[PDB]
């Protein structure tokens, strides 16, 4: 996952402000942030007065201090604030755009943008034209990653596809293919193949007539809550208004017919935030329609189906002979392999079983769950909530084709004295965060959870 | 065999032998071993003077058995000489005598594992033979003997009188019901038949 | 077609105060196949349940419990009234397999000597889960059953899968006559609602008893960290409680103080009594045609009330079933809910 | 980690004129009710879109603000709803307001509105069994006089308290009115993980409030922001009315009686007493 | 069986149960061998402990199974000293006593051990249990023939010894042809009937040993209309809405709060000398449990010399520690001896209340 929070923080602070004069896309990019900053801009939100940072230390006690440090990492790299050796202290404080962008969004503000909706006779139905978006969703998905027919003439979208080399396909010969891009189109379910759509369009999308704030206002208008009335017609730039079009071709808006209306606010776009339910000529009924197989016998055995979710089943299964709820196909060593084959890798796919094929597995993955997590510290063996057998066999299976190991985090020196090292070794232990160490060379390689903690302790 | 060993590891024996005061010492100690904790089996013969006057109510009987059938003709022709003049006088042939005799043993045994309607108890039958025997018996006997109940084996026995046995054992007292069966004190008679004048 | 109880003809007393003595069964019938793991198992796992949830709904007992194996009657937990040494003891026990017969003789007599120390306002009791066909006694049992019913001592027992004559004589001995206390199991969900059951203090009709005035006193949490000092058990405590005459730390609980000897509560536990003694009037199942009365719930706001005429489905019932003195309506969930957890009739207290 | 905050807003007119009796008539609860709109919006906003819940106890009985019995038969919008149609309902509820409404002063009803709203939230944890709901409610209650402390709802507060630990429930509440430290309430608080606020009348809570009565969804590693220790001297003697500290309790009566027992049926059940007993008692 | 003076005088009970535990032998003997309580009142504080003691050893297994069984339930390990040796053999003795005997006069010579109970599984086993081995191995031989001969009529007046006149329900006997004197027939081969006989008797003698028994209204109305309609007045700007109105309040209330977070964080929820730590925890036990005796006896009350012993016995007990802390100040230095003296602070403070609670009392007493 690119973690589009990380492109967000890429951008310089003057169009972040840019972006922040936009009270919606301050309160969208609000969710985004971890709970601890969260937490603490709500805070200062309202005090019209800059903080010291001792007393942001203080609020947050032992065993959590880690995500103190997140936090503040993030604020500070995405800027939304403007740290203040005032008085050789902390005088923290927002950008202000930002704060007051905010506290006008709490409290009636002046954010036409945001209130770019329009309420009116949203003769939308729930499947009306949501069936349309979720079909346009699956040609796209099927013609890129390759189905027998491929009705995707999204030529701006395979534009994308291509130049943004979407997936590993001979777009020169018009191949659609997974590639290690394609492997994680695979792997992003929804909300992460939405949004490695939306950063390849950002990325082609980026040369001339941008308007990078009106595109994320843009964006996030769609993504904020309905505005239909009145979206397509008034609520929009002139470049507004071609990326909207574009992005109703992508699927991603759900604008009606007749080329000129309100916005058509279709689900997907509340999918782009959400992190919630994924399920979308006029039949379509299944909560658990996918019907997928995985047991501790290593087999496929398939009542629920979906055409495409199952040939992405068969991307790393073989295929026989199609049945009327089952498919011929049977998981082994070389049913991985396959996609071994594409160098993919056997860690997405791990957490897509356990996400992923669900809709058939609901029962299975109840009973391996049995609630052994509060009787795991009384009965200390689990009860195959997350199946460590099959994860056993797919790692023997990575590492018969691998060989090679290596570990995070940076090496470490000025270590003067064997006192400090010992005593910071058994920290570590006590912690488990030493990788490997020696006091000989008085270096190692690991995470700076040790050095952090010591800092803190001596400057504090 | 080692058969009575493991009867020995669950309840206790107590044989019928021929003198009679050691007899009624040991059906004694079977009822005072009933009443007590360990469960205790008192084998006998239909024949025998245990039949004849002793009770097993609640408590000392459970489960009667009556390993196969009770005939006399294993000894000599004494029966043989009375069947005859049964068959000439009588117009009664000899098996329909022996059968008629057999079953009037058999239901003598079996009546005893009951005294009151809140007592209760298998009792249960062991031959090939007795399955056409099903209309000799005494009715109130037949009635709870059903047709789907005939020839079962061991294993479908222990089965359904183990169902029994924990079924009965709840206090299935609605006291509703047993206005039908019981006719309470001095009214439901009185009320129900002195109405049944009719 | 309803499952109530028709009425309450006990709501003036019981014995808050308890002392139960649970006394599970380790013997060689323990192992068969009845029970999912066997009968053993699953008997030590309610068991643990029923310690947990007696020990909050009586938090002012104490409670010990006893084995039965080879015919003895090893005591594995001190009377005492800590919930979580009883628990750990029942965990010890339940990874050890049983044995030998069941001697409950052995084990009455046992627990006889056991509550002598109990004084009279406490209440004795015990609560055999004998899972057996049989004992096995060294001596005479009508005895110990006369010694018992001397003492003052009440017995109910749990039977498995049979009805035993001597256990039965021995509740309907111990309970003043009035036989009740013999309930046998038939299914395993029986079996919980059989110890939740067992749970509640225990009227029949109380005899003319004496009725006796207890000293106690309550605590006052204590304020500093870093002086972590404890009198119960001797170690370093970051902080506990006084006792208000002894006056010396004592570790969190409604225990006994440990030097002046006096009984120790806040009243959250005199509340759970309170809740005991004067339970409702069980709620009534409105008219299903006669009712006429409000579409929604009370407590709640259900939208589960009728369908009006539906040849079969309306024809079933009316889910109204509406407590009496207050006289307002309540659904299903509501009324399961305020007559299990809180007894604060919703709209009885309002008026 | 969605949480269902269902304050309890109590409103006596009665306390109301007090509130405006109280220092000066500078301001009527309008400055309360809108500072709870506010922090209700807060909060709404705050998670992934986790429900609320209001109730209120006027003089003659409680009824629902927010969920909106069924009747017929800006800024995110949802809050322009939700806040909108509070107002809506509360000033219907003023509405409800003549005589006849002060008659029935006798009572308060803020037992039963807490109690109500345990079973709302049993409610609503029971029909979404997927994505469990720590949920936890408030209290908002105006501190009148004309009543030192109100004791005929001692009982089912505990009964509150109790219901509210059992179902894991921090319940969090907010006294506004004179320095009389509402004990029942301190005790429910502290008692069930809460948190007491005995603010001065007439400044706008919403600091207070964004603050202090926001630490409690689910978060549980946070200093709470109580006041000054909550001893547990519990309840004066039933007799007396004195706070009792080496209390004298009968027996299943339960009452607390203090050093004077009456010699014979405590005085909350007919219940005599051993005269011996009274006299081992009286050995000291 | 359990009395408080049986308790107290059950001297050897009570040394075994100082031989129980290590912490109560050594609370017991720094009670004692440090000059200071008699035994006695030490018990009796615990008596319960040694009730359940008690109980727990004087439990006689019950006959019944192991008894039989014993013979039945034992026939396979002709190895050595098979499973429970000592209990089975015993349960043997109680069970018959002839096998008793007849090891017993066996010591002198002849091992019962492994030959002894080698001939006693042909002899015995052949005796008791199953059918007549009459012919076969005939190994019952010396004394297993001598005590075969005397079980022989010893049984039989065993059984002389049970007939009791049965209670005319049962009473077979006189059931039996003892009413007429009748002439019938009878026909219904020696052997066996003696294992009947045999498996009656036994079981009989098993029940028998267990028989054995061995402004309001107006104005109120008022103010709540103004508010009614200021709220209905447009109005509840939650612009307005406080915010923090006055920066200097905003601040006062933050001081309240993190003064408020200050203290109940002072409560973060590791002595020095470990050999001292362990020597002040046994005074304080001591000093404990001796507080515990007077708080027992100043309340409960003739027994007045011996609060008067418990007493006198507080108080120097109470100098005792004020020169331990003497001792620990000159040794230990300060800090060392301020965490000591935290650590005996409360109970340093109980045992100073109950002697000026005693001194109280007996001023008043005396004056
Ligand atoms: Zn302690
Ligand atoms: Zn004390
Ligand atoms: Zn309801
Ligand atoms: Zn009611």
């Amino acid at each position: 996952k690119h973690s589009v929070t990380q492109y967000l923080e890429e951008i310089p602070q003057q169009v972040q402000n840019r972006l922040y004069t936009s009270p919606a896309t301050c309160l969208a990019i609000y969710r985004i942030l971890p709970p601890l900053a969260k937490f603490f801009i709500m805070a200062m939100v309202f005090n019209e007065n800059e903080v010291p940072l001792l007393d942001l230390d203080k609020w947050v006690n032992s065993n959590g201090k880690l995500q103190f440090q997140n936090a503040i990492k993030s604020m500070k790299s995405l800027h939304l604030l403007i740290p203040n050796k005032s008085s050789g202290t902390l005088m923290i404080n927002l950008n202000p755009t930002f704060k007051i962008s905010l506290r006008n969004a709490l409290t009636g503000g002046e954010v036409q943008n945001s209130f770019g909706v329009v309420v009116e006779e949203n003769v939308v139905s729930l499947d009306l034209l949501d069936e349309y978006s979720a079909n346009k969703w699956e040609t796209i998905l099927h013609f890129m990653v390759g189905t027998p027919l491929a009705k995707i003439p999204s030529e701006k979208v395979l534009n994308l596809l291509k130049h943004s080399k979407l997936m590993e396909e001979v777009n020169s010969t018009g191949e659609f293919k997974i590639t290690n891009e394609g492997f994680q189109f695979l792997l992003q379910e929804i909300n992460s193949q939405l949004w490695t759509l939306l950063l390849q369009y950002l990325k082609m999308i980026e040369t001339s007539k941008m308007d990078l704030v009106d595109v994320l206002h843009f964006i996030f208008m769609l993504g904020a809550l309905e505005v239909g009335k009145a979206y397509k017609i008034d609520a929009l730039s002139e470049t507004q208004r071609i990326m909207l079009q574009d992005m109703r071709d992508y699927g991603l808006v759900f604008q009606k017919h007749s080329n000129d209306s309100i916005f058509y606010p279709t689900k997907l776009a509340l999918m782009l935030t959400s992190d919630t339910k994924t399920i979308r000529g006029l039949k379509n009924q299944d909560i658990p329609d996918g019907s997928l197989i995985v047991e501790t016998n290593f087999k496929i055995y398939s009542y629920s189906n979906s055409p495409l979710q199952i040939a992405v089943l068969s991307l790393f299964v073989h295929l026989k002979a199609r049945f009327v709820n089952m498919v011929l196909g049977q998981i082994t060593r070389e049913s991985i392999r396959r996609a071994l084959t594409n160098g993919i890798t056997a860690d997405q796919i791990i957490a897509y079983l356990e996400t992923h094929a669900h809709p058939q597995m609901r029962r299975l993955a109840e009973e391996k769950l049995e609630k052994k997590l509060e009787l795991d510290p009384n009965c200390k063996e689990p009860l195959q909530v997350l199946p460590p057998t099959v994860v056993d066999q797919i790692r023997l299976w990575q590492l018969e084709l691998d060989r090679v190991i290596t570990y995070e985090g940076s090496l470490y020196s000025d270590f003067e004295t064997s006192q400090e090292y010992n005593l910071l070794s058994k920290y570590a232990q006590d912690i488990g965060v030493l990788l490997w160490k020696d006091d000989k060379k008085k270096k190692f390689f690991i995470s700076k959870e040790g050095n952090s903690q010591v800092l803190d302790f001596a400057k504090r | 065999m080692g058969i009575l060993d493991e009867v020995w590891k669950h309840k206790l024996i107590l044989v019928e032998t021929p003198d009679a005061q050691e007899t009624s010492l040991a059906l004694e100690t079977y009822r005072k071993a009933c009443s007590n904790g360990r469960g205790a089996i008192l084998l006998s013969v239909a024949r025998g003077k245990v039949s004849e006057g002793i009770d097993f109510d609640h408590q000392y009987g459970r489960t009667v058995l009556m390993i196969g059938i009770p005939f006399q003709y294993t000894e000599s022709r004494i029966l043989k000489a009375r069947l005859e003049f049964m068959r000439e006088n009588y117009r009664i042939r000899e098996n329909d005598f022996l059968s008629f005799d057999a079953m009037r043993h058999a239901a003598q045994c079996l009546g005893r594992v009951l005294r009151g309607k809140d007592d209760y108890g298998v009792m249960v039958l062991a031959d090939r033979r007795f399955s056409r025997k099903r209309s000799q018996l005494p009715k109130w006997i037949a009635q709870g003997l059903s047709d789907a109940d005939l020839n079962l084996s061991t294993d479908m026995a222990i089965s359904n009188t183990k169902q029994f046995l924990r079924t009965m054992a709840q206090p299935t007292d609605p006291k509703d019901q047993e206005g039908v069966s019981v006719w309470s004190y001095e009214d439901l008679i009185k009320h129900q038949n002195s109405r049944k004048d009719q | 077609k309803k499952r109530t109880a028709k009425k309450n003809i006990t709501p003036y007393q019981r014995g808050i105060i308890r002392s139960l003595i649970l006394t599970l069964d380790c013997s060689e019938a323990m192992l068969e196949k009845d029970l999912r793991p066997n009968r053993h198992a699953m008997i030590i796992q309610y068991a643990i349940d029923f310690v947990h949830e007696f020990f909050d709904q009586n938090p002012i007992s104490q409670m010990g419990i006893i084995i039965m194996r080879n015919g003895l009657a090893q005591l594995v937990s001190q009377v005492s009234g800590n919930p979580q040494d009883h628990i750990d003891a029942l965990k010890s026990i339940r990874k050890q397999e049983p044995k030998g017969n069941p001697s409950l003789q052995n084990a009455l007599e046992m627990a006889r000597g056991l509550l002598l120390p109990v004084p009279a306002h406490c209440t004795r009791e015990v609560l055999i889960v004998f899972g057996s066909l049989s004992t096995t006694d060294p001596g005479d049992i009508h005895q110990t059953i006369d010694s018992l019913v001397s003492e003052k001592i009440r017995v109910k027992v749990l039977g498995l899968s049979a009805q035993v004559a001597i256990c039965k004589e021995l509740c309907k001995a111990t309970n003043y006559g009035d036989e009740s206390f013999y309930k046998i199991l038939l299914d395993e969900t029986h079996l919980k609602e059989l110890f939740n059951e067992a749970v509640t203090p225990l009227p029949v009709n109380k005899i003319n008893k004496g009725f006796t005035l207890v000293k106690m006193g309550f605590p006052t949490r204590i304020f500093e960290d870093t002086p972590t000092f404890c009198s119960c058990h001797s170690k370093l405590v970051y902080g506990g409680y006084f006792c208000p005459n002894c006056h010396s730390k004592v570790c969190s609980l409604p225990t006994v103080c440990p030097c002046c000897d006096l009984m120790l509560i806040l009243s959250t536990h005199l509340a759970r009594s309170y809740h005991h003694l004067m339970p409702l009037k069980t709620f009534a199942e409105v008219p299903t045609t006669e009712k006429f009365r409000s579409e929604d719930c009370f407590s709640c706001q259900s939208r589960f009330p009728i369908l009006k005429n539906h040849k079969n489905g309306k024809l079933l019932t009316s889910s109204r079933y509406r407590c009496e003195d207050c006289k307002q309506e309540f659904c299903v969930d509501c009324d399961v809910f305020i007559h299990e957890i809180l007894h604060n009739c919703p709209g009885c207290e309002s008026k | 980690s969605p949480s269902l905050l269902t304050v309890i807003i109590e409103i006596a007119p009665k306390l109301w004129t007090t509130f405006d009796e109280e220092g000066n008539e500078k301001g009527s609860i309008i400055k309360v009710l809108e500072a709870l709109i506010v922090f209700l919006n807060a909060h709404l906003a705050f998670n992934s879109a986790n429900k609320v819940a209001v109730i209120a106890a006027y003089s003659q009985g409680i009824k629902y603000l927010y969920p909106e019995s069924t009747s017929a038969l800006d800024m995110y919008r949802r809050f322009r709803n939700v806040d909108e149609t509070l107002v809506e309902e509360i000033y219907k509820l003023f509405e409800l307001e003549k005589k006849q409404i002060e008659q029935n002063s006798q009572r308060s009803t803020l037992a039963g509105a807490m109690s109500a709203g345990l079973t709302y939230v049993n409610r609503i944890s029971k029909e979404s069994v997927t994505t469990s709901l720590k949920s936890r409610l408030l209290v908002l209650t105006c501190g009148s006089g004309s009543s030192k402390d109100e004791i005929f709802q001692y009982i089912p507060i505990m009964n509150c308290i109790f219901s509210a630990t059992k179902m894991k429930c921090p319940i969090d509440v907010v006294k506004i009115g004179g320095s009389k430290e509402s004990t029942f309430l301190q005790q429910t608080t502290d008692a069930t993980n809460g948190v007491y606020l005995h603010v001065e009348s007439t400044e706008g809570l919403i600091q207070y409030l964004a603050t202090a009565m926001f630490i409690d969804p689910s978060l549980r590693p946070i200093i709470v922001k109580p006041n000054h220790g909550s001893v547990d001297f519990r309840t004066s003697c039933y007799l007396t009315g004195r706070v009792v500290a080496v209390g004298f309790i009968c027996s299943v009566c339960l009452c607390v009686l203090s050093i004077i027992p009456p010699g014979n049926k405590c005085p909350a059940c007919d219940s005599q007493f051993d005269e011996h007993v009274i006299a081992k008692l009286k050995r000291k | 069986s359990l009395s408080k003076e049986k308790l107290l005088t059950n001297l050897k009970l009570q040394q075994s149960l100082l031989k129980g535990n290590k912490v109560l032998m050594k609370v017991f003997q720094e009670t004692v061998i440090n000059a200071g309580l008699p035994p006695s009142e030490f018990w009796s504080t615990r008596i319960p402990l040694l009730r359940a003691f008690a109980l727990s050893t004087s439990q006689k297994v019950g006959p019944y199974n192991v008894l039989s069984t014993i013979k039945p339930v034992a026939s396979s390990e002709n190895k050595v000293n098979v499973n429970l040796s000592r209990e089975k053999i015993l349960n043997i003795f109680e069970n018959y006593p002839i096998v008793k005997k007849a090891y017993t006069d066996n010591v002198p010579k002849n091992f019962k051990e492994p030959e002894f109970w080698a001939r006693f599984f042909s002899s015995k086993l052949f005796r008791k249990l199953r059918g007549e081995k009459i012919m076969q191995n005939d190994r019952g031989d010396v004394i297993i023939d001598r005590y075969l001969t005397l079980d022989q009529e010893f049984d039989r007046k065993d059984d002389d010894m049970l007939l009791h006149p049965v209670k005319k329900i049962i009473d077979l006997d006189g059931n039996i042809q003892d009413d007429p004197v009748v002439r019938g027939n009878r026909p219904d081969s020696d052997g066996t009937v003696d294992i009947l006989k045999g498996m009656n008797r036994l079981s009989e003698k098993m029940i028998m040993a267990l028989k054995n028994e061995y402004s309001n209204q107006q104005m109120l109305q008022q103010l709540s209309l103004v508010m009614d309609n200021l709220i209905n007045k447009l109005d509840l700007n939650q612009v307005v809405p406080n915010n923090e109105v006055s920066n200097k309040i905003n601040k006062r209330v933050i001081t309240a709060i993190k003064i408020n977070a200050k203290q109940a964080k002072h409560n973060n929820v590791e002595v020095k000398s470990t050999l001292p730590i362990d020597l002040l925890e046994s005074c304080r036990m001591l000093h404990t449990t001796c507080c515990e005796f007077l708080k027992h006896f100043y309340i409960h009350q003739k027994q007045a010399s011996t609060v008067k012993k418990l007493y006198n016995h507080l108080k120097d007990c109470i100098e005792k520690l004020n020169e331990l802390f003497q001792d620990v100040l000159n040794g230990d230095g300060e800090s060392m001896s301020n965490t000591c003296t935290a650590y005996l602070k409360p109970v340093l403070n109980s045992i100073t209340l109950a002697t000026h609670k005693y001194d109280e009392y007996f001023n008043e007493y005396n004056n």
